[PDB]
């Protein structure tokens, strides 16, 4: 049926079976996770294997069976035939060494019980990002990418709990992706709350002032839309073209870029690069153009640089 | 709950000919039957001391400060607080009723008898389990199961700060009172003692080595 309430009764049903007790049940799981953390590290010494290799063999045996083959540094390995070689080389390590395993199992499995219980947090974090540029299921899944990415890092040793430690990482992966996948172009990380900030003065001046005043952002209209008397035309149908080849692009920038570096290096690099990269690399400014001189000497050397650069006497 | 089964050894005097001492007698078990009365000499004198019990009473006597007398009274004997040292004149005026005790929480094991005349001085073993509890916080970990003893260095519960964690005392049986809730899982309990297993998660029926 309609998938609005289905993820909800899918979350709120094991979150209703496991609404974590704020101290007993929450801190129990975070310990086991860190229990499994170091037990894997100590198993990496005894066996001579990658730590994240070991955590990943644990994950595969806990979930029963899966095909989720990915490791940093290693992308793949024979999964269903070799994970059991790994599990039996673990059956050989004695009583002293197998308890690290027993703890490593219980720790990563509690990691899932941890997450699966804390997803109603994600439900009410993404609920304040409703009309932002992503569907509500894209938001929760970006929020569930954060609560997972908060489980690698949490330290139960410091007494502040996980309910407030994960709100940051969840609201960090949400604001990660809204700045990415909301409009067609990969928008700056900046312009998000520059566009969002004018939209909250426009609704604090249009509340009263009644005026639309004086003193790189717009929204796409689709290609097919019935124009006219809500007829059969599509809007791409009335677009003729300007030209095919699009010249002075490649042959120009090829001259353009190489003849830049020529004069750019023939005067002092402390001179030419101050503006090469200020006006050309990230932003702009000249209230802080200065790597450490007066706002007056930078304007001095800036202009004087270009002038000997423009014409040499 | 920690039960610190502290031990001591105390004497008593019986009817000589009446068979009133058996080894099949444990805590809460019979001693002696129907001597009408008892008043005989437990020959010592010392400063009066008495310690409480649920069903029982010690009497220790420190003349100066050394424990001159340690004689236990199974209930059914009528004690008097501060009597006796007139001439050490058989103060143990514990009245032999028609019944005897039978110390329910304190166990009566070993036995020793020097036989003479009317009465035998008996020396035995006395272990009374002291119920003393602790309270665990959210950040405290119960490293001990549903019942096992403990050594003088054999830490019981670990917490966040090394500041006052539940370190182990003299040996005690570990019982648990208050859970925060209760799991009822349909499973099969398979205890092991000596050697190592296959870990949590895998499949078994009956599988191999369990």
């Amino acid at each position: 049926k309609i998938s609005t309430s289905d993820p909800v009764r899918q979350y709120l049903h094991e979150i209703g079976q496991v609404p974590l007790l704020t101290l007993e049940e929450e801190v129990e799981l975070a310990r086991k996770v860190e229990e499994g953390m170091e037990a894997i590290k100590k198993l990496s010494e005894i066996t001579g294997l990658d730590p994240d290799l070991i955590r990943e063999v644990v994950r595969a045996k806990i979930l029963g069976s899966a095909r989720v083959r990915h490791i940093p540094g290693l992308k793949e390995t024979l999964d269903p035939k070799t994970v059991e070689e790994i599990d039996q080389k673990l059956k050989s390590l004695p009583k002293e060494h197998k308890r690290y395993l027993h703890i490593a199992r219980e720790g990563e499995a509690a990691r899932q019980h941890l997450i699966e219980a804390n997803l109603r947090l994600v439900v009410s974090i993404a609920k304040k990002y409703t009309g932002r540029g992503l569907s509500f299921l894209d938001l929760i899944q970006e929020g569930n990418q954060g609560l997972i990415r908060a489980v690698e890092k949490f330290e139960y040793k410091r007494r502040f709990k996980f309910s407030t430690y994960a709100t940051w990482w969840i609201r960090q992966a949400i604001n990660r992706a809204i700045a990415d996948q909301a409009r067609t172009i990969r928008i700056p990380v900046h312009m998000v709350e520059t566009i969002n900030k004018l939209s909250r003065t426009a609704r604090q001046l249009q509340q009263e002032l009644g005026r639309e005043p004086t003193y790189i952002a717009q929204e796409p209209v689709s290609l097919e839309t019935p124009i006219g008397d809500e007829k059969d035309s599509f809007y791409g149908d009335f677009i003729p073209d300007e030209h095919l080849p699009s010249p002075v692009d490649a042959a120009t920038q090829s001259l353009l870029s190489e003849e830049l570096e020529k004069a750019l290096s023939k005067l002092s690099e402390r001179e030419a690069m101050v503006l090469k990269l200020r006006k050309g690399l990230i932003d702009g400014e000249e209230v802080g153009a200065f790597f450490g001189v007066t706002r007056e000497r930078i304007r001095q050397i800036e202009n004087k640089a270009l002038r000997k650069l423009k014409y040499h006497e | 709950r920690v039960e610190y089964v502290k031990k001591e050894r105390a004497g008593l005097r019986l009817p000589l000919a009446a068979w009133v001492e058996k080894e099949a007698y444990k805590p809460g078990e019979i001693l002696a039957e129907l001597p009408e009365p008892y008043l005989f000499r437990a020959e010592e004198e010392g400063v009066v001391e008495l310690k409480e019990l649920e069903e029982g009473a010690f009497l220790v006597l420190r003349r100066e400060d050394e424990p001159v007398a340690t004689y236990f009274l199974p209930v059914g004997m009528t004690p008097l607080v501060v009597h006796g040292e007139i001439v050490e004149k058989g103060q143990p005026l514990a009245e032999a009723k028609g019944l005897l005790r039978m110390p329910r929480q304190v166990r009566a094991a070993q036995v020793e008898a020097e036989e003479e005349g009317e009465t035998v001085y008996l020396t035995l073993f006395l272990e009374w389990t002291e119920p003393k509890d602790y309270r665990v916080q959210p950040h405290m970990n119960v490293v001990v199961p549903e019942g096992a003893r403990v050594e003088a260095g054999d830490k019981i519960v670990a917490a966040i700060d090394p500041e006052e964690e539940v370190i182990a005392e003299a040996e005690g049986v570990v019982h648990l009172h208050e859970p925060a809730s209760i799991l009822v899982v349909k499973a099969r309990v398979y205890p092991f003692e000596d050697d190592v297993e296959v870990s949590t998660g895998d499949r078994v029926a009956p599988g191999d080595v369990l």
